[PDB]
């Protein structure tokens, strides 16, 4: 599929992040189109193009790699850098996770070459051990035959054809970027103090990110070079979370409503109730992750009593219900 | 000697002093006669706290007999300029500039100890020289007196005439009397 | 010079001074004439200990001839405000403001050394100026004297009239006499 | 005592003081009587900030009654020499050399607090000795007076004759009057 | 109980569970430690309650015992202190009746045994009526 087709399908499952969708879609299309050309008639070799994802926690960076992978039949695995993954006392090498990707593809190394292995919390290993993980991860990011010998006879697959996507919720990266391009002091009468509950311009500032900023953050120059493609994700505003409740195809509201439709009872969420859930979700700082937990708990009381209650046609939830003032109104019939 | 306290955190042990530890929790101290050096130090602390978090309240304990009026005006402007609300608590005593800063805190966040005392008096000055120079200085001090009275009435809520009459001479008011006058809101006797 | 002691812990060796080491164990020192600077330092230490643990007792050794009355009142309010009970132990001597703080400790936790001495006297002040100003200051000092007498009777348990008569002039009471008067509860002679 | 603040960065915790922390953000303080020692320190800070970034503005809070005229001239030249525009904000008061430096900031970047006061007066000097020596010193001070008046008129925009007449004696102008006179541009009352 | 009521996926990953495993379990039924009121109910209402287990144990030699109401609640509070859940109830009763089982079979002419709050607390020895 061409990049345009990829963009059309991915925007249905995930909303927002228009800029991240354009760069991410082109990166995957360029890498896969090269792999499909296994013959490589031209003497020029095809090199991998690693992708880098930067954005605030809960912005959906992980959901972008997993959802995009689902569009294709290739396997997708995930790893965490907070454990200091490595083949030694530093931690547990992600090589085992690579074998997991191979297992998903009926344990076929040929198909495993199209892996989309993603490493999360990459910003947690920034140099202040921390630098040791980055150094050992330089070769793995690029082509390297060395790896854990599989047990299905011992083979040695190379990590050059498997795409690598590293993304982490960098903390404080917006401060260094501002001090580079943006002017003005941070302390003083003339300083431009950014409101914590207003003026969410962090997403726009992240777009103006260059390799120099990552150097000061702690990442060694070698690691940055391994990741040529760079992408940014903007924070989801209070209104953005509201759209995630209905616009996404597999949204929370659509899932719960469909479940109730099985017993013949249809539930409808009004616009007033959706905004009420979004405002409290922002305070919890859980982002979109906590939206499913809060919404489920709100309707959990009536959901348990719904199957037992008789003479029910369709239920409805009001804004006051979310606040706990009343309970979902039921229309007898 | 300033005792050195240690704060336990995930990163590790950190070295701090008694004053620095409280400063990290948005707490400021105003001890000793008000002057240009000490006043400037307080202003710097307020600016630093605002940048860290422009929403959390900034506390400031006022315990001093007063000092230079000009040095005290800078602190007042900073309190009314920074978005965070400045909570002022009177400890020991607050006279002259100290009393003015006590009532300059955000409405509904002014407190005082049960045994705290607040004294208010008119500005004190004086100049020597030629007759023309003395006249200029006399007018300057008079203007400062009027401005201070207006600001006091704005916070305490009393009339301008009432403030002027009460400022003609030193007036000592205990903590219970301060609440009624309007300088403070409540009294912190015990922690509940 | 302040000796530097080292505390052995699981994390590793830590550097501390003689005063800082005892502060970590909820211990405070009150040495030298009471003033605004030293009084403010003591108040800060009490607040820090309360945050660390609002239940463990906070000790305070009083050893000073006294000082500014206003500065001392701030310490008294802090002791009666923080939830932890403040245990006051008199070492060497406790006169003027020192004696007042000695009896301000939590009931049943006041102690004193066998050779400690406590002296109590009426407030000392003085003002110079116009007749009207002198009258205002005279009334202010008189009010402070009455408030101090009432607080003393509340802790020691004696009558208000008895405190006033005994405060007319300096009164020296040894450690055994302090227990009977009510300033302290018991005497710490030897460790048992 | 100077509180020690800590700045959180990717590299790790860093130790800084209240003044040093603000200096890292291109902020300078001018407190106390102007002299050779303090003036030299300010000049050094300006040079360091220019090297780090010759485009970001350098703030400078002026809060002092004044001092040596010669020492103040060095700061003025540095402000007009370094490419970065120097923003001057008056806090508390700015008299004598302080007022001159307040109006020496970059046009359109001069501010003052609502309660700030600015005073301007002619140069003060004096020499004792032989008649010939007294004549030389008298001419020197007169020349300095003329140069200062010309510089003041350049920033405030007023006529040279107007500045001379207003500098014959001390003149106190409030913050609202400073804007009209030309010393400052606007007044920073509340953050928006 | 309240801490477990609020959990996040990052906590499970840090504990050791692979991140993929957490996602596969959208439903997380979190339990809470049995309260004092719940311990007493589990001490009598259940058919196999330890209280009745000991009563049947003494029936082998022809002796029976009864637990006073004022003693059931006292045993529940002690178990909560041990923080061992329902398992702590058995240990507490075993220690209280340890002396009873050590000399009861040796003694003769025993009819019934009465245990109250004081007996379990150690203030006095268990009461026994001969018959
Ligand atoms: N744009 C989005 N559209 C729909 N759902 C989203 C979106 N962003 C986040 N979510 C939901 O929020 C959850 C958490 O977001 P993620 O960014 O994927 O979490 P995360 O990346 O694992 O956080 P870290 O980096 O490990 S701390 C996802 O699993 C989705 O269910
Ligand atoms: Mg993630």
């Amino acid at each position: 599929p061409t990049p345009h087709e990829i963009r059309n399908h991915l925007d249905d499952y995930v909303i927002g992040q228009e800029q991240a969708k354009k760069v991410l879609a082109v990166a995957v299309y360029n890498h896969y189109k090269r792999l499909r050309n296994g013959d490589t008639s031209n003497g020029v070799e095809l090199g991998k193009s690693n992708i880098l994802l930067i954005g605030p926690t809960g912005s959906g960076k992980t959901l972008l790699a997993e959802t995009l992978a689902r569009l294709l039949d290739v396997p997708f695995t995930m790893a965490d850098a907070t454990t200091l993954t490595e083949a030694g006392y530093v931690g547990e090498d992600v090589e085992n996770i690579i074998q997991k990707l191979l297992q998903k593809c009926d344990y076929d190394v040929q198909k495993a070459q199209r892996g989309i292995v993603y490493i999360d919390e990459i910003d947690k290993i920034s140099r202040k051990s921390g630098e040791g993980v980055q150094q050992a991860l330089l070769k793995l990011i690029e082509g390297t035959v060395a790896a854990v010998p599989p047990q299905g006879e011992f083979l040695q697959v190379d990590t050059s054809k498997i795409l690598f996507i590293c993304g982490g919720a960098f903390a404080g990266l917006d401060k260094v970027i501002s001090h580079r391009v943006e002017t003005g002091s941070g302390i003083g009468f003339g300083a431009t103090v950014k409101a914590k509950s207003d003026k969410a311009s962090e997403g726009e500032l992240l777009a103006q990110v260059e390799p120099e900023d990552l150097i000061k953050f702690g990442l060694i120059p070698e690691f940055i070079g391994r990741l040529p493609v760079v992408a940014t994700l903007n924070e989801l505003s209070e209104e953005a979370l509201i759209q995630i409740l209905k616009e996404p195809k597999n949204a929370l509201t659509k899932q719960y409503q469909a479940l109730f439709n099985l017993e013949g009872v249809d539930l409808e969420f009004r616009d007033e109730a959706l905004d009420a859930i979004a405002k409290k979700a922002m305070a919890r700082k859980t982002g979109a992750r906590g939206l499913r937990s809060i919404v489920e708990a709100a309707l959990l009381d009536t959901m348990y009593d719904l199957p037992s209650m008789e003479d029910v046609e369709k239920v409805v939830i009001d804004e006051s219900v979310i606040d706990g003032q009343s309970e979902p109104l039921l229309i007898y019939g | 000697l300033v005792p050195m306290v240690i704060e336990q955190t995930s990163r590790g042990e950190r070295s701090f002093d008694i004053y620095s530890r409280l400063l990290k929790e948005r707490v400021i101290f105003l001890t000793g006669q008000v002057e240009d050096h000490m006043a400037n130090l307080i202003v710097a602390q307020m600016l630093f706290l605002e940048a860290e978090n422009p929403e959390k309240d900034i506390y400031l304990y006022i315990n001093s007999p007063g000092g230079v009026i000009t040095a005290g005006m800078s602190i007042y402007d900073t309190m009314q300029f920074i978005k965070p609300d400045v909570s002022t608590i009177c400890m020991g005593q607050a006279a002259s500039m100290g009393a003015f800063l006590l009532t300059a805190g955000a409405k509904g966040k002014r407190f005082c100890l049960p045994n705290s005392r607040v004294m208010i008096h008119q500005p004190l000055g004086g100049y020597q020289g030629q007759a023309t120079d003395i006249e200029i200085h006399a007018r300057e001090i008079l203007k400062v007196k009027g401005r201070m009275n207006e600001l006091m009435a704005l916070h305490t809520g009393q009339s301008l005439e009432q403030i002027e009459r009460d400022t003609e001479r030193d007036r000592f008011l205990s903590a219970p009397e301060a609440v009624e006058y309007g300088l403070v809101d409540s009294i912190l006797t015990h922690r509940n």
